[PDB]
């Protein structure tokens, strides 16, 4: 009387993580947001000179 | 030639991203374009101008 | 007895999602066909000035 059906959720558990998208996306933009404020510092920085 | 299950899909999405972004990359050529058609009927136009306020 | 052949099709079920094409292409072009609205309009805009 194998339980196919609880094999099957086993074997998922197991070969699974979990990951939250809206908190992958926060990071990415987090970094590429910084870098992009010392692109624009410095050709303001330039047109000021 | 067996593959996964969601390879294939991941294969046509990464050539529409490309045909979108070439996309725009055309429309804004064309774009640049209209500005030297601008420029040119402007000098051409200030020119034609003087002439008439001279010969006057 | 074991059904070879349904032992399977209760993995693949498990391990599986549901992805339409023709929604994930809609959506993508939406977001990107606003940012290249916002970059026609501002070059039309210092042709006109």
């Amino acid at each position: 009387d194998f339980d196919y059906e609880k094999m099957a959720n086993a074997n998922k558990g197991a070969m699974t993580e979990n990951a939250d998208e809206n908190a992958l996306q926060s990071d990415a933009k987090g970094k590429l947001d910084s870098v992009a404020t010392d692109y624009g510092a410095a050709i303001d920085g330039f047109i000021g000179d | 030639m067996p593959v996964l299950l969601g390879i294939p899909l991941l294969l046509r999405f990464l050539g529409f991203l490309l045909v979108t972004l070439f996309g725009y990359l055309l429309t804004f050529l064309k774009k640049g374009f209209g500005k030297i058609a601008i420029a040119i009927s402007l000098f051409l136009a200030l020119i034609i101008g003087l002439n008439s306020i001279l010969v006057g």
